[PDB]
């Protein structure tokens, strides 16, 4: 959409807030060696695993979010597409179905 | 003694310029209900207001009259008339009152004449009421001068006989 | 010479050439093989801290150079000189010495390195040699023929006297080597040798002695510089990196390599004083890590070693060292006849003394030359046949002497006379007198 | 979609007068630029009734705009309309205004 | 004298209207006019049971103004303006000179039902007259 | 999405009301602090039946739409509406509250 | 959506009470050695398996919960949308589908 | 000398080749190679507590060792020596320590280490010889002579007279070892040997007697360094640790690792309280958990230890000791014959006598000179060859000998006479006289 729209929606508008929340989960456990997941300068990563779950939730999330943006009073819902049964159902989630 | 009510109404009031019989015999219709006089008053919004209840009058007719033909003449040409009316009650010629009073043109269904003479009825009944008005003027200047005209000045020279 | 000259000499030639022949002797470098290497961004290759390295040196190459020398002599039955004066000391010495100097001078010549090797006066004077490492020199001409090298210095630094670093060298001369502080840049009169002491590297009875050339004649000595000791030496320093790299691959491989895709987990300031503590292994998340788990392939490492031995295996060594087929060769004389480990040497051992055995001998003349009595060759002299030997012929022979002996027949002496461990008859004298006496 | 973006509509407020007195001579103010997405209510077009939409005033929906809505006028690419509501922020990430109910509704003396 | 200038006040009365911010906005109008549909409160305005009648005559001299209003738009702006006024004046009988004049007639009638349950709404007819006829 | 706003600047906005008499009391109401939402019933825009819905108040729904609603008059965005309702939070993680009821009942008397 | 409305989420708003809930089906569970899943810090981690569960089920469970942001007395139903089947199928549930 | 210098020599010379020698000795260090390490968040290698570790001597070297000594000498026939008063003594004695001083003198250096060797003088005065571990000490001239070195001085230290740990130096003098004591820096007087006591670590017959050379000259004793003891040894000791890895692999391969990726189960405080005393293993969550369970690849590392064990089997040891294919070689004399295990040593052992069998005769002679007798080569007196020997010859012989005593042809006397046993033909005499009596 517009840049203001996208510094509207929460996620871009706050980089950090997005940024920061994914490490919280992701930096102790994923070895958590850590695989570093880190430059020595210290710029975040995000984990594959924490990114797919992380963007494709948070990329609904914002859409659930609204406002613009939002499924009005009376409307489809935006809800039930975008939330993964199918996404969930990648990763299986099971994995691996059996183990 | 002369007695005689002139007709007489050029378009203002009381026509303001005698016109010789058929002469009324005499009647006032009405002026019960306001009834509206040249109303006088200030920082007022007049009212009743243009409106008159009705006018009546009731004629008679001599062998010898002029000015029909005039009448016609002047119905040609068509306005609205408010005509004279003289009561008696020692109405001298020069000394006569009278009332201007309203007239309506319309209503003159026939003539019908007694061998002697003629006698026709005339009434005049102003078309009403429009609640919201306005003449303004006429009828005010009627009032006023009916309060006192100029009164037939013709009629003076009559009573010859 | 002026310093510059000779230093001049010195910088440019190339040191690896021994030197990796003198390093290789201690061992061969397992380290730059050894360590792993990864790439970092830039992809400059780079040795992992971690791997440690493991070098061995062999025990074969030590055990064959030592018998080799003992079987190729045979200990010569006798030794003469065509000149009276070198003969007198002969007869007496026999060798003593000078058999094994030979020895020692060919087979020192064709020990590991030299590359190029210059001789030192011992303090005694008495013929010492050293073997110091490659500078290496650069062959020049001190003397004005330029073909002749009369010698390149060479300069090493040892810590140290001082014991803190110093570069030293030292100058080599003709008439002997000579020892030079660097610091000093020369110690004492640089220019006369001299003129004694230092004492002459070798003296003539009686008076000194020069050799006529100058140490030292570099040493090719073949274009691979594969031999003489090399040629075992290079041959089993490969092996033994390759022997070393794959038992630390072994190692390696037990060790363990469980990594975990998933799952923390805390972070691994918190993992690790956790983890050492519960020193359990459990996985987060989703439960196992088989994370390959290390490897499928690792089998399969396995049939590719078995193929790289493989192709190592035909090229490779590894002696036989199988039991003779044949029999007889009881056991004693089996033990050291089997290879053992004559055979190899002996080849070598006989080139040590031929080609240029014929050489030595017409040198040996030449020493004569310089007795100044006339030259015969010593072969000429007695007149002698080398090698006749037989040593080998003494073990074939000995079988049919003990035959010989105990029948009687004969020699039994002249069989000893072969030999001759004696040519006096007395021996087998005493047994008929014996034998008449009895009983 | 939209970057930074106005509509670009501009909007200008539109005043016979600022005064007490009503009507005649008239007056132009740009109150400012503001960006909307305006359809009319106009009937949903659905037109299940379809009687409506009738209002008078007219729904336009701008986002996070105080200024475009009423007692203000809003003017599209320089034409002039007036309209009547109460702003809203219906959704969006960004609340956008909308206008709300309608006057002179159905039903007539 | 007033004449015209009497029509002239009415010219005033045009202003006011318009000097009525709120006035612009309705614009009056509704609920009156269409939008009674509107939601509550919805006030109109208009005659009541007013049909034309008689003809090649005046209405009347007098105008009369019905109201009819749901959530009382306004019986109090015009009838509060009007009481003050009328309040002050009044207390002394409508007459001019030589002329009398009377407001005829009352009438009063209420009726209110809600569709919706709200509450009833009230209905006030005011009449002027103006001059006479 | 919305985040917070930054919207609040407090207007008291205008209303006479409730007069009695000649005499009038007159009372700035604007009751919104937060700057509010107002959700229209704007009909369905269905507009199945269509018949509704010229609320005379505008139903609003906002966070803290309680004090928003009715019994004082809202400005949004300086836009003045009046609106009717007994606030109830409908939902939302943050109570949300709407306007709940229109006047004036459909049937007029 | 807004900071705000992320407060206003039961989850968000409350860091503690849905942290606190996972561990203590987890931390008895697991192995349990314990995999410590933990800190020598004692910082908390929740297990994959249970996070995949939590996190859906507790994602939905907001949006369920609304109020926003929840479904309308007349609306279509965030909540069969959302709730698994598919996640559920995640996992399989059954898993490796035989034993 | 000051003591600052003699102690700053000590420090710089590392310790460690000698020390890994004599660590060796006593045996291999497993426990560096034997733990797995792991990685801590730091990711420097952290070796594991748990893992214990094992490591074994090897006892196939002890025995080749002494095996080795005893087939060398073989036993002169006699020894002399060219000195009347050196051979009255050596006659008698014959050797008789003599021969066991030489065997034990080359046999002690050529033992593993030393690496470098410095005599004591005993109490008795009698030459005894002990071996300390390295210093190791620097090479360096006490005397003027820069190139010899007279000693290097070591220290070590042992706990404890006092109990309490106290560093220990022993200086080593030409004249006789000497023992400091750290403390006092100290004893006796320092500057003085002497001048007696210390009684001289060797003396004269009557007089005091010096080398003239002191102890210790470093010994190489090759790049390697790999001999001679060592160079058994140093294969050994790899193959020690190798084997011991193998061995500990199995018992860590057997014992168990179950690991469950699921399911708890209570924390593990009270998991493992419980877990003890159930003893028994259930799987929570969903039943059974795989969990690899270790490993597919266990198998597959098998085939990497064979193939890592191939690989070891080219270069490896375990000597084939198979039997001789060879017939004979009577059992007796083959378990004794077979290796057994002479053949290994006794090329060595030849190495220890020579190179150097001459030098030592040529000493031996110096020793002559020391007498000052005129010297004459102890093979040129007799004269005597070394070896005849014939030990070997012994054996193949003395099959001949049966049958030649047997026939009487021959000699048989002169047979004996060959060692002689005794030149005495009265043995045979005897026989004959028997026979003539005879019956």
């Amino acid at each position: 959409q517009r840049v203001k729209r996208l510094l509207s929606i929460t996620n871009d508008k706050h980089d950090e807030y997005l940024t920061e929340m994914v490490p919280l989960l992701v930096e102790f456990a994923k070895d958590e060696c850590h695989n570093p997941f880190i430059d020595k300068d210290g710029n975040e990563s995000i984990p594959s695993g924490v990114l797919i779950f992380v963007a494709k939730a948070a990329q609904f999330y914002m859409t659930n979010a609204g406002l613009t943006g939002r499924s009005m009073d009376t409307v489809s819902y935006n809800f039930a597409t975008e939330i993964p049964s199918t996404i969930l159902k990648k990763l299986n989630p099971y994995r691996k179905m059996a183990r | 003694q002369d007695v005689k009510y002139l007709f007489q109404s050029i378009d203002a009031a009381t026509g303001s310029a005698p016109l010789f019989p058929a002469y009324q015999t005499d009647g006032s219709v009405s002026g019960e209900r306001e009834l509206f006089d040249e109303q006088t008053k200030n920082g007022r919004i007049l009212g009743p207001g243009s409106v008159a209840d009705s006018g009546e009058v009731t004629y008679y007719g001599k062998r010898g009259d002029a000015g029909q033909k005039a009448i016609e003449d002047a119905y040609q040409n068509g306005k609205q008339i408010k005509f004279w009316r003289v009561d008696t009650v020692k109405n001298e010629n020069d000394k006569y009152d009278a009332q201007f009073g309203f007239a309506y043109i319309e209503s003159r269904e026939y003539s019908d004449g007694v061998e002697g003479a003629v006698e026709i009825s005339i009434s005049l009944q102003v078309i009403g009421e429009l609640k919201n008005g306005e003449i303004d003027t006429l009828p005010e200047e009627i009032v006023n001068v009916s309060k006192g005209g100029y009164d037939f000045q013709q009629p003076g020279q009559t009573t010859g006989e | 010479p002026d310093t510059t000259m000779i230093q001049k000499l010195i910088d440019e030639h190339n040191p690896e050439p021994l030197l990796k022949g003198v390093r290789y002797y201690m061992c061969e470098n397992d380290i730059e093989k050894k360590r792993r290497t990864y790439y970092d961004a830039a992809g400059q290759q780079l040795v992992d801290d971690t791997k440690t390295n493991n070098r061995t040196s062999h025990a074969w190459h030590k055990l064959f150079v030592d018998q080799k020398t003992q079987y190729l002599v045979g200990e010569p039955v006798t030794f003469t000189s065509d000149n009276k004066t070198l003969l007198e000391y002969v007869n007496e010495l026999a060798d003593d010495d000078f058999d094994d100097i030979l020895n020692e001078t060919v087979k020192n010549m064709s020990n590991k390195g030299i590359e190029y090797w210059h001789p030192f006066v011992d303090e005694e004077g008495e013929f010492d040699y050293v073997i110091f490492p490659a500078e290496e020199m650069i062959v020049v001409y001190k003397d004005n023929t330029r073909r002749d090298i009369l010698f390149a210095l060479r300069y090493y630094s040892y810590k140290g006297i001082m014991g803190e670093e110093t570069q030293k060298a030292e100058l080599y001369t003709d008439t002997h080597v000579y020892y030079y502080e660097k610091i000093d840049g020369v110690y004492q009169m640089d220019y006369s040798y001299g003129e004694n002491n230092p004492r002459p590297h070798m003296t003539k009875g009686g008076q000194a002695i020069g050799w006529g050339r100058v140490p030292i004649i570099p040493f090719k000595n073949n274009e691979e510089m594969v031999s003489d000791l090399k040629f075992y030496k290079d041959l089993i320093d490969n092996y033994d990196s390759i022997t070393s790299s794959t038992m630390d691959s072994f190692s390696d491989f037990q060790q363990i390599v469980y990594v975990l895709k998933n799952y923390d987990g805390e972070n691994p300031k918190e993992f690790t004083a956790n983890l050492r503590y519960h020193s359990v292994i459990k996985v987060s998340g989703d439960g196992g890590v088989d994370t390959l788990r290390a490897e499928i392939p690792v089998d399969s490492a396995a049939k590719e070693l078995e193929r790289i031995q493989d192709e190592l295996y035909k090229s490779a060594q590894a002696v036989d060292n199988s039991p003779e087929t044949i029999g007889g060769g009881a056991t004693g004389p089996a033990l050291e006849k089997l290879y053992a480990l004559l055979d190899l040497k002996a080849n070598m051992a006989e080139r040590k003394i031929r080609a240029g055995l014929r050489l030595f001998f017409w040198f040996f003349a030449e020493y004569l030359r310089n007795t100044g009595k006339g030259d015969f060759n010593p072969d000429k002299e007695l007149t002698m046949t080398f090698t006749r030997t037989r040593i080998q012929n003494d073990s074939e022979i000995v079988q049919s002497l003990v035959q010989g002996v105990t029948g009687g027949i004969m020699s039994k002496e002249t069989a000893v006379a072969r030999n001759p461990f004696v040519q006096d008859p007395e021996e087998e004298l005493a047994r008929i007198e014996e034998e008449m006496n009895q009983y | 979609m939209y970057e930074e973006f106005r509509d670009v509509i501009t909007f200008q407020s539109y005043v016979e007068q600022s005064n007490g007195e009503g009507g005649k001579t008239y007056k132009w103010v740009d109150e400012f630029t503001a960006a909307a997405h305006v359809q009319p209510i106009s009937q949903e077009e659905y037109y299940k009734a379809q009687q409506l939409q009738t209002p008078i005033g007219y729904n336009i929906y701008t986002p996070y705009d105080d200024r475009i809505d009423k007692k203000m006028r809003v003017i599209y690419r320089g034409k002039i309309v007036t309209f009547i509501g109460d702003p809203v922020d219906l959704s969006g990430l960004q609340e956008i205004t909308r206008i709300k109910g309608k006057e002179d509704g159905a039903y007539v003396g | 004298t007033w004449k015209l200038a009497s029509r002239a006040l009415q010219k005033a009365t045009v202003e006011n209207l318009e000097s009525y911010q709120p006035l612009m906005e309705m614009v009056n109008q509704v609920t009156e006019s269409p939008g009674k549909d509107d939601p509550y409160p919805y006030v109109v305005i208009g005659d009541q049971s007013s049909t034309p009648f008689e003809t090649k005559s005046s209405f009347g001299e007098n105008i009369t103004m019905d109201f009819h209003v749901w959530g009382g738009t306004t019986r109090a702006e015009a009838q509060d303006i009007s009481s003050r006024v009328l309040e002050a004046l009044t207390y002394k009988p409508l007459m001019f000179e030589g002329f009398t004049f009377v407001a005829k007639k009352l009438v009063l009638a209420q009726v209110i039902t809600d569709t919706d349950g709200v509450t009833k709404h009230g209905i006030i007819k005011v009449r002027f007259t103006i001059n006479n006829n």
